[PDB]
């Protein structure tokens, strides 16, 4: 029913800015909105409750503000712990709703990716199947295209890429796309390539092999 | 001294339901209303209901009526979520929290969650293939190489290389979950070229719901 309208979906901070979060109820909630903090692999943790009312222990780097339907969630100087998911949540009406999340990260210099690729083994050509792999390593930031074509056929629905968490040293992401084939078909071709995409290439890149 | 403790995780076959607890200590169970929320990775948080243990008993979001039934055991402040009907949409973490009394309301008190995965496949340990680096050369380049470790249920596997001397420039992807209902992931690490001669590099697998252990040497080949 009580639609949360939360922005920005992510954004990219740097330790010390302030950071504002923005939640829209589409009627008014009277104040009684809250505003939770998830970090990767641990529960969801109250940080403000009735809007503007800090969680005892909460850090008064926090604070929540508004009314009516306008609210927002302030983080005076961001610290690297603060870092992960934040969500609001409307209790004036049933069913009580959460906004869909904003993901906050660690700003940095953007970074090209290195690619690599890499052909299937001959121990699971034995068995079978084959995984073509493409590594983009060490880019920044998240945002990146992988394109997989087997001769000069695009590759559409047979592929699944997996990403890192931004690396603590480097603030950087790594990312695996692996696409897959039967044997008959990986040996029916030969040129298989990988086509990516950053904001870190003034052109995409790509790195193939003849089976 | 305000704890909500809950079950373990389950894994449950398509179809069936599961009863998940929570156990509340330190306060008077009885005045404090108990939320249930889910998780699914890409789906934020989502409220599927609250109940009030003795008391104006629930309310449910309608979308998760009939899927969810909250239960409270006062005489052992437990706190009970029933999921039936279970599918694939189901996978994912639920959490209980303890929200606001009549006389005292001061944040929320979360529980650590339980993980619920629903699928219809069999344990099974994976097979480790070799992802060889390419380069061999010129004083000190630079190489990637890793290991594929495929088709395992459930999770997790952990992966170290040279069992752990070697951790520098290691990524270890998130598993994803494949079409044929089993698990995937790589880890990959990149090291100077002139090495890729003299060192070795071993992953290190292991999954053990299925007691499955594998060093996996990678060459360059
Ligand atoms: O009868 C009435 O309308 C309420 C009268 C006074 N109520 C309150 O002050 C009051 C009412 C509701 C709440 C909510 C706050 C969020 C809390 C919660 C926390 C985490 C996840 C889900 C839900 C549940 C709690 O239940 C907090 C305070």
């Amino acid at each position: 029913d009580i639609k949360m309208t939360q922005s920005p979906s992510s954004m990219y901070a740097s330790l010390g800015e302030r950071v504002t979060i923005t939640c829209k109820a589409s009627q008014d909630i009277n104040s009684y909105l809250s505003w939770f903090q998830q970090k990767p692999g641990k529960s969801p943790k109250t940080l403000i409750y009735r809007a503007n009312r800090l969680v005892d222990g909460v850090p008064s780097r926090f604070s929540g503000s508004g009314s009516g339907q306008d609210y927002s969630l302030t983080i005076s100087s961001l610290e690297y712990e603060d870092m992960g998911i934040y969500y609001c949540l409307q209790y004036d009406e049933f069913p009580y709703t959460f906004g869909s999340g904003t993901k906050l990260e660690i700003k940095r210099t953007v970074a090209a990716p290195s690619v690599f690729i890499f052909p299937p083994s001959d121990e699971q050509l034995k068995s079978g199947t084959a995984s073509v792999v493409c590594l983009l390593n060490n880019f920044y930031p998240r945002e990146a295209k992988v394109q997989w074509k087997v001769d000069n056929a695009l590759q559409s629905g047979n592929s699944q890429e997996s990403v890192t968490e931004q690396d603590s040293k480097d603030s950087t992401y790594s990312l695996s796309s692996t696409l897959t084939l039967s044997k008959a078909d990986y040996e029916k071709h030969k040129v298989y390539a990988c086509e990516v995409t950053h904001q870190g290439l003034s052109s995409p890149v790509t790195k193939s092999f003849n089976r | 001294q305000v704890q909500l403790q809950q079950s373990g995780a389950e894994l449950m076959k398509p179809g069936a339901s599961v009863k998940i607890s929570c156990k509340a200590t330190g306060y008077t169970f009885s005045s404090y209303w108990i939320e249930w929320v889910k998780q699914r990775p890409g789906h934020g948080l989502e409220w599927i209901g609250e109940i009030l243990p003795g008391s104006g008993s629930t309310n449910y979001n309608e979308k998760f009526k009939g899927k969810a039934t909250f239960t409270a055991d006062t005489s052992s402040n437990t706190a009970y979520m029933q999921l039936s009907s279970l599918t694939s949409e189901d996978s994912a973490v639920y959490y209980c929290a303890r929200g606001h009394s009549y006389y005292f309301y001061d944040g929320d008190y979360w529980g650590q969650g339980t993980s619920v995965t629903v699928s219809s496949a069999s344990t099974k340990g994976p097979s480790v293939f070799p992802l060889a680096p390419s380069s061999k050369s010129t004083s000190g380049g630079t190489a990637a190489l890793g290991c594929l470790v495929k088709d395992y249920f459930p999770e997790p596997v952990t992966v170290s290389w040279n069992s752990g001397a070697l951790t520098s420039g290691v990524h270890t992807f998130p598993a994803v979950l494949q079409s044929s209902g089993l698990y995937s992931l790589s880890s990959v690490v990149t090291v100077p070229s002139s090495s890729l001669g003299t060192q070795t590099y071993i992953c290190n697998v292991n999954h053990k719901p299925s007691n499955t252990k594998v060093d996996k040497k990678v060459e360059p080949k």
